[PDB]
RNA sequence: GGCUCCCAA
RNA sequence: CGGGCUUGAGUUCAGUGGCGGCAGGCGGAAUUCGUGGUGUAGCGGUGAAAUGCAUAGAUAUCACGAGGAACUCCGAUGCGAAGGCAGCUUGCCAUACUGCGACUGACACUGAAGCACGAAGGCGUGGGUAUCAAACAGGAUUAGAUACCCUGGUAGUCCACGCAGUAAACGAUGAUUACUAGGAGUUUGCCAAGCUUCCACAGCGAAAGCGUUAAGUAAUCCACCUGGGGAG
């Protein structure tokens, strides 16, 4: 369980503009990355991350 | 609800009625009614100023009580009745207090709630408050224009307005009709909106329940003769030039609001 | 359908032999009545889940299986259970 | 499942066409009768039958021709389908292949194949023909 | 928004910022509107 | 019963007192509800992401609690209804998170 | 799969098409 | 007389 | 017809999973309109232009205000009987897969009638109406242009309720059951199921090709075909 909290860790599988980084580009496998951009949309809708 | 009629006779292939499935009582309160005379559209002086008025069911007149400055004392709905005065029904209110009055019904409210006025009161349906102390964003009715004076604004059958924003003293308030003004936010105005709302798909059927209502006929100008109508005359059926009144009043896009109004400084936007 | 593993122990106490005898005709029966119930009365508000609708339709069905298995096996059974579930409608 | 013999005819030809050895079959008293016809004429090497906690277990060891390779079976046809039986007097007992195959026949004298079935002038229901 | 502080270095360097964004990829796919079915069998082609 | 994190941030101009007593009020109202409470946290101010109702720091609060399901709507109404709060969310947490959450609570 | 099958029945619906058409709001 | 039904109350 | 069994089937328990359905709340980017501030000679558009908007103050830029619609990255997989399903969150439902040392004991498969659901477009009543855009109007290109291109623009596109019942509604492949080779990837709970994609043995096929998700080997039931046009 990946918490939408700690925004420095979300950063991790986010680029330079803040978007999602692929699956490809890292080693995340499915279930975790649907639950990296699940915790990732989670924190953009506290504001805890910017949408752009 | 509505209530189609089924067509036995003519007079009733295109009526349609409300079903009544909200009125809980059939006998107004008898200390909050009286009698009520009949104008034929006749003034003080006796002469006819409006037209097309006579006639109809007799009529009591109920006493709403638009002011509601009974601040701070819960009162308990009782029933909702019908008012032959108004589109919308009424609801009775006791109060703790002993007192009782007539309020106008809104959407969603229902015999055995509480309801309250003034600063304190919760937000609810059916509550009284000033502009000040309403939520952004609700949809309200009975809106004051000045403060104490009584609601005069969202009245009928149906209809709401919307508080979009605050700006200090002035609340802006979109209305049915589409205009956005600005309104003093120590004016009161009740949680949700005017019941009712199926008042407009009924239809009456047939002449004799326009004279029930009490209206008269109305002639159309161009089947007069030009000494009564600027728009009659002519030798068979003829258009009637440009349509105007009987004074001669223009009937098509000539506005009639006072350009020098003080009122218009607090209209943003204007619809009719 | 407010169904758990309480109410669920219950039917089946009730229905049938024994608390742990889950597959018997009379305890499957039960159940099936007991959601089907619940699930008229969640499609009453929610007039448009056609989802919850043919699975309510797969229920009926099942049931009218077992009541047609009762036939088969033991009439006497099948009138016990519809009398005192009030099936027959 | 809608016919044992018919499905048991299939694994053996399946075997065959396949190049296995040994099938394996769900046992029933009908098609141990067929296995035992089967190995008494010559098509199948071996056979045994295994009583587990189930209906058992046939096992069935099949029958290469080590000089072409080729199995000692060529064609199994199921007659007397659910859909369709057939029944026939010993008068006219099918021949198959021109006396070269047999025809597995069930009648109130048992589970036998057309040539004793004519011999003993009894008819029935024509199960399957071997060749 | 791509930001990049502060000649022909800083240039260089805002272009290929652009080009690894991928505005204008971006900017000529919404020029134009493209049916879901296109889409669809367009990725399945590619 | 169920187990639920509600994160939500007030305005900035607050001092305090009124941090307490719109916390409380929350708090009382879950209470009445009918909720128990697990954890009040309180991250104070933080710089948002994106400015909201043209602010751009606000105070942010977090509250893990256990309740029916039937008192959400209300909690939210409620949230609703006070113009003092810009920015809520609630999360219904599953074994897996409420495990995390012990675990952070415990760390 | 050549072409002229779907073109023939294409034109076939048009022709009827272009009747229905021309038929309605005459009675 | 009361009762029932109705809305135009 | 009567009795028995547990493998089929179903019920229970546990584990895991999902753009599966319905309903309520919340959000940011972009677009349109109005108001105010700066500023003035063009903007827009094309293969090239014109129509169009602009000194009675456009395009551009900043702020205030209002409203509608769609959800970038993740993102190619997954779910659903099919049609279809993608911002976040919650409530109420449904369901698949795996195992159980639990229960019943053949309770099954298919299914003419019938019923339910069923993209887009269309119809009725009431809301809403920003973008796009049939019809329509204008400007071009042409021998003409009732088109392709450009500028406008109304139904419609959105919501609720009710009709309608169609599609290249396609895998152009009906549903069950059992069996029969190899390679290469891939999702999920522990080598192994349950899936989801491409080469490819036997076999099948007129061939293209199919090939354990068969168009192979067999059994059960339903639908449909019998030269083309006329003619759905
Ligand atoms: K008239
Ligand atoms: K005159
Ligand atoms: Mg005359
Ligand atoms: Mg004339
Ligand atoms: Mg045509
Ligand atoms: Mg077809
Ligand atoms: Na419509």
């Amino acid at each position: 369980y990946i918490d939408y909290k700690d925004p420095e860790f979300l950063k991790k599988f986010l680029n330079e503009q803040g978007k999602i980084l692929p699956r490809r580009i890292t080693g995340t496998s499915l279930k975790f990355q649907r639950r990296v951009a699940q915790a990732v949309k989670r924190a953009r809708h506290l504001a805890l991350l910017p949408y752009v | 609800g509505i209530r189609k009629l089924k067509p036995t006779t003519p007079g009733q292939r295109h009526k349609v009625i409300g079903a009544f499935d909200k009125i809980t009582a059939s006998t107004p309160e008898k200390s909050l009614v009286v009698g009520k005379k009949k104008t034929g559209g006749r003034n003080n002086t006796g002469k006819m100023t409006m037209r097309y008025i006579g006639g109809g069911h007799k009529q009591k007149y109920r006493f709403i009580d638009f002011k509601r400055t009974k601040d701070g004392i819960p009162a308990t709905v009782k029933t909702i009745e019908y008012d032959p005065n108004r589109s919308s029904r009424i609801a009775l209110l006791y109060y703790a207090d002993g007192a009782k009055a007539y309020i106008i019904a809104p959407d969603g409210l229902e015999v055995g709630h509480t309801v309250m006025s003034g600063s304190e009161a919760a937000p609810e349906v059916g509550n009284a408050l000033p502009l000040a102390n309403i939520p952004v964003g609700t949809i309200i009715h009975n809106i004051e224009l000045r403060p104490g004076q009584g609601a005069k604004m969202v009245r009928s059958a149906g209809s709401f307005a919307q508080l979009t924003s605050r700006e200090g003293t002035y609340v802006v308030i979109k209305m049915p009709s589409g205009e956005v003004r600005r309104i003093l936010s120590t004016c009161k105005a009740t949680i949700g909106s005017v019941g009712n709302s199926d008042h407009a798909l009924e239809k009456s059927g047939k002449a004799g329940r326009s004279r029930w209502l009490g209206r008269r006929p109305h002639n159309r100008g161009v089947v007069m003769n030009p000494v009564d109508h600027p728009m009659g005359g002519g030798e068979g059926r003829q258009s009637g030039g440009h349509p105007r009144s009987r004074k001669g009043l223009y009937a098509k896009g000539l506005k009639t609001r006072a350009p020098k109004k003080h009122s218009s400084k607090y209209i943003i936007e204007r619809r009719k | 359908m407010y169904l758990d593993s309480a109410k669920k122990a219950e039917l089946f106490e009730k229905y049938g032999k024994s608390v742990k005898d889950t597959g018997s005709p009379e305890s499957q029966i039960a159940l099936f009545t007991f959601r089907i119930a619940h699930l008229t009365e969640h499609l009453r508000q929610n007039k448009k889940d056609f989802a919850t609708e043919r699975s309510l339709k797969m229920l009926v069905g099942k049931r009218r299986r077992m009541l047609d298995y009762l036939i088969k096996v033991d009439i006497e059974r099948y009138r016990a259970i519809i009398k005192e579930l009030g099936i027959r409608r | 499942m809608t016919d044992p013999i018919a499905d048991y005819l299939t694994r053996l030809r399946n075997a065959i066409m396949a190049g296995h050895r040994v099938v394996s079959v769900p046992a029933s008293n009908i098609k141990k009768e067929i296995t035992k016809i089967l190995f008494d004429k010559g098509y199948i090497l071996n056979y045994k039958f295994e009583e587990n906690d189930s209906q058992g277990i046939i096992k069935v060891a099949l029958k290469y021709d080590l000089a072409h390779k080729v199995n000692a079976i060529k064609k199994l046809k199921r007659v007397s389908r659910p859909g369709l039986r057939k029944y026939v007097g010993y008068r006219d007992m099918p021949r198959v292949l021109n006396g070269l195959g047999i025809a597995i026949v069930s009648t109130p004298r048992g589970v036998m194949t057309d040539k004793e079935a004519r011999e003993l002038k009894v008819g029935g229901e024509v199960l399957c023909y071997v060749y | 928004m791509i930001v990049v502080p502060v000649i022909e270095r800083a240039l260089k360097r805002f272009k290929r910022k652009f080009e690894k964004t991928g505005a204008v990829r971006e900017l000529r796919a919404r020029q134009a509107f493209e049916k879901p079915s296109v889409a669809k069998r367009k990725k399945m082609q590619k | 019963m169920n187990n639920y994190e509600t994160v939500f941030i007030l305005t900035p101009v607050l001092s305090d007192a009124q941090m307490k007593e719109a916390v409380d009020k929350f708090t009382g109202l879950l209470k009445q509800e009918g909720a128990v409470i697990v954890n009040e946290e309180n991250w104070g101010l933080r710089k948002l992401a994106y400015p909201i109702q043209k602010k751009s720091t606000g105070f942010y609060q977090l509250v893990e609690f256990q309740a029916n399901p039937d008192v959400i709507a209300k909690l939210e109404t409620n949230f609703r209804r006070d113009e003092r709060v810009i920015r809520f969310l609630t999360f219904r947490q599953d074994k897996f998170a409420a495990e995390y959450a012990a675990k952070r609570r415990s760390l | 799969p050549n072409g002229k099958k779907r073109k023939r029945h294409k034109m076939a619906t048009h022709k009827r098409k272009k009747r229905l058409k021309k038929n309605r709001h005459k009675k």
